[PDB]
């Protein structure tokens, strides 16, 4: 049974995606802040 | 007599570590993250004897290798930073560290380490009280397991349950890590990470079957998209309400919808969202049986689709537009398009539209 | 017209067994490439059959085998296999394993592919299915006989030190075609009977048992002719002139090299019979004869160039260089070992190169 | 020294001409499309 | 007499002919080709171990001399696993020397000190002074390379190296003179210089720079006893580069010029600009900026015409600060330009941001 | 773990606190690979 659904293909319009939020690389500037 | 003639002689010198790090700095800043790689590990040739800058370095260069998809050596420089840290006891770069070491791995599919260094992040945040480390480590172990159950089954079986069991169960835990950030971002008065949580939430709900769910998480990202004036976002949760509303069987609502993402994207000129926002509304009026309200939309898909070279889309409104005239009548019109689908078909290499294309035109021969 | 209230549901875009017929079509057509793709599509989409899967994959395959790639062949074949197992189909089970097996066997892993075909051979006797059974044998001495040939073509002509590991795998191929020899011939598998007979007497003829090999291409000869398999006979043909050659009876071998000849050219088969004039040339060279060597070393010489064999180029101006030698042409003879020379050079024969050098050093002295 | 490449203290020829790899099997799946059609 | 029978030598190729092709194309200094006909006669094999064991030998030399250290490698570990098997320690020895030498430039250098630690105990054992030698010379080199790799060389003003680096030269310094003991026993003058020479650049690297001195003057005496007009051009580059760290300016100076006369004698376009270079830098070191601004154009000129971009932009550098010290300020802006200009072209992203910094303070005045 | 220098498998760090000081120099050059060898074949029996 585990080894069954192991295979391709089993068992008994269009949409588009869900959109999700963009990744958050907000960080820029640490390194001219370390100028200390 | 100048101020520093012959301290003009002193940057005839040679270059800083410091001084190749803040320009890789400067450039991602401006964007060009290509040649900021190049004088981030200039800078590392160098070498520095301050161990807090030599951490900040290798991050940001993680984070710019991120960015240009080089997932390999943003797992380099991330797992350098992470080494750096631990051996320093500095126990918040650690978390950080880790929290970076996961988004990578998240994306190159080894989600079973990627929850490992995101549960340290964790907790490494609740030991030191950090509240909103605790909270970013939340959200990262919520995109892991929503990525998680995405992948496999996309393309695949999905309506009315049932799946695979492991797909629900991971969907389920991206809801709990994201309601757990929602609690604790709410408390902690930041609006622009709500929005984001939000967001994620409802797009989760979607994929889960839990669409009343979604909706009411999307207008709540709406809201605060309107809140901030990010009209980008604001596009992104219109986009994702018409979504559900489609599944939901409300389709004169969801069109309303598409209308608004159709609106903002003219207005932001992008072309490409206006050409899926055209497409969801000529499938939205296929709903409703307005035939030809939806030949109007998909036609209007078809020009931007070529326009833009996207000769994947063109077979998709093909294909659309085949159907809308049969559903008309008009053979003439509809043998065009079914022949202009198999030849596009042919071309992209999609095998399953190629056989309907055949499939399409035997059947309209005949009448 | 009387209904045309059809093409919604051949339009929606789908279905597994679609996708499938249409990938056996271009098999059957010959374009395994095109196919392929389609039956890696029904992959995709899946199915709830277990009985069109297990076909699928079989036919997956099978088609990846043809085109030579090896891997995911043995991908296919193991999910066959996997598959049949786990529902018990124990006819599927050998099957799967018999081509596990001969996959194996391309693949030089010859000691799994052992195994396999065994596998097959057992399954086949337990359910008393004596064609089965007959074509595991028939595996069986296949890949023995692949495991003989596969230790060092430094054997040449004719060897003399054969490793005692080499005559084992060869004899073994032996008892297994003449099992599948005997089961053939009872079932009365005219067509069994002469693959069986071609294959034991190749490996008669790589085990230096020469006569019985010339026995057994002699039957292969005649079940072609009464096929009318013209391509047959022309290989029982080859083969009987290549044992004639080691026995040392090199004018018998020269007549079965021109009925090679003869069917080749009525074929119109150019590159079979470059192949027979080649022969020719080194059989009338044992001979003696040069002059009729020359004659048929240029006639595949003139092939060679129309078919742009670089490689049987420069073979054929080695021995042409020779059979001049041999007869005095010192002049033509110079000729042909400079165009060895470049031959060699242009196709990376260093070994070539080299004695091409030496040729016309010796050469130029006259 | 056993397993060191290449020792141990041709002329053309064109040698066997085997008999060939037998593959019929595109017909499965359609024949299987009668068996429950 | 009797030479109508040579169909006989048509059918050929034998393993050694093969091999004797491959050693004579290399021989001319084509190994390229010859590696294709060595490893031909592999294909074909051959009875004879101690031939066996030459070709593997003269393949992993080649395939060194190639720069295709991993096939290097390949060949020279079968020659030593031969040589084991049949008990030539010998051969075993030699084998190992070679697998050192290739390990040493892949930068693997604790098995490559076994490797040749190996080739030194059994020249020992068997009292060949000649191997001997030779490993210690072997020996030298590895620690001289190890110490080498971790260097961003630094006696600047008074600095430190870390330990590793001085333990690796100190190792290398005794190696070399234990062959050095040798060799003069052994009476074998060209070994000698390589040992001096060698010696002399380890205790430059390790800012003993009077034995450096010492070290390269036998050196130079030896390369004119062999005429060696290469080696004496060496030497007299060794010699002035420490001179300059010994703070004697004037003395380094005659050195390097010493090196261009011998290089305009090569006709040597490139050893005589290096020199040109040196010698910009010496008479900046003396203050003498009119004479460095000669010499560093000298170089720039040489720079161009060999299309040595690389160099180019260290001339306008060093010009850029030169013409600084003398208050030209629109010449120094000029080539703080092409420094510039340059920098970008060949990937400097060091020089391109200090040529930036330069180019601002010029401005102002 | 126990070791504070062995982290020194990360790129480039660690601090410590007549005549020339200062001021650039230039490289140096060795002595020659001295291959010999291309007549060991060639001896035999």
């Amino acid at each position: 049974n585990s080894a069954l659904l192991s295979l391709p293909g089993y068992r008994p319009f269009y949409m588009g995606t869900c959109q999700d939020e963009p990744e958050q690389l907000d960080d820029w500037n640490r390194i001219a802040e370390l100028q200390q | 007599g100048p101020l520093g003639s012959m301290f003009h002689v002193r940057y005839r010198m040679e270059a800083s570590c410091l001084e190749l790090a803040l320009e890789g700095e400067r450039l991602c800043k401006s964007g060009d993250c290509r040649a900021g790689v190049s004088f981030f590990e200039a800078a590392v040739q160098v070498g520095t004897e301050d161990l807090k800058t030599l951490s900040a370095i290798y991050s940001q260069l993680g984070n710019a290798y991120f960015y240009l998809h080089d997932y390999a050596k943003a797992l380099e420089y991330h797992h350098h930073d992470l080494t750096l840290a631990r051996t320093i006891g500095d126990q918040l770069g650690e978390a950080k560290a880790s929290g970076n070491l996961g988004n990578t791995l998240k994306v190159l599919g080894n989600f079973d380490e990627a929850i490992v260094c995101c549960q340290r992040h964790l907790d490494i945040s609740r030991e030191l009280n950090d509240k909103v480390g605790e909270a970013r480590a939340l959200y990262n172990l919520g995109n892991v397991y929503h990525a998680k159950g995405k992948s496999f089954g996309c393309p695949g079986p999905q309506d009315v349950g049932e799946f695979p069991e492991e797909v629900r169960d991971a969907l389920q835990a991206a809801v709990d890590f994201y309601e757990e950030n929602l609690s604790l971002v709410t408390a902690l008065g930041d609006r622009a990470a709500q929005g984001r949580a939000f967001g994620n939430l409802g797009n989760t709900h979607y994929l889960l079957g839990n669409f009343r769910d979604a909706v009411i998480a999307h207008e709540q990202r709406l809201l605060i998209a309107k809140e901030f004036g990010d009209k980008a976002a604001e596009r992104r949760a219109y986009s994702n309400l018409g979504n559900a509303y489609i599944f939901l069987g409300e389709f004169e609502t969801a069109s309303e919808y598409y209308k608004k993402t159709l609106l903002l994207a003219r207005q932001l000129k992008d072309r490409a969202v206006e050409a899926q926002s055209c497409y969801s509304l000529g499938n939205t009026y296929t709903l409703l049986q307005d035939y030809e309200k939806a030949i109007d939309y998909h036609l209007k898909h078809l020009a931007i689709a070529q326009e833009l070279n996207d000769r994947i889309g063109e077979g998709r409104a093909c294909w659309s537009l085949g159907n809308a005239y049969t559903a008309l009548g008009n053979h003439d019109q509809a043998m065009h398009f079914a022949e202009k689908h198999l030849e596009i078909s042919r071309e992209v290499g999609d095998k399953s539209g190629e056989l309907t294309a055949r499939l399409n035109l035997s059947d309209l021969q005949m009448v």
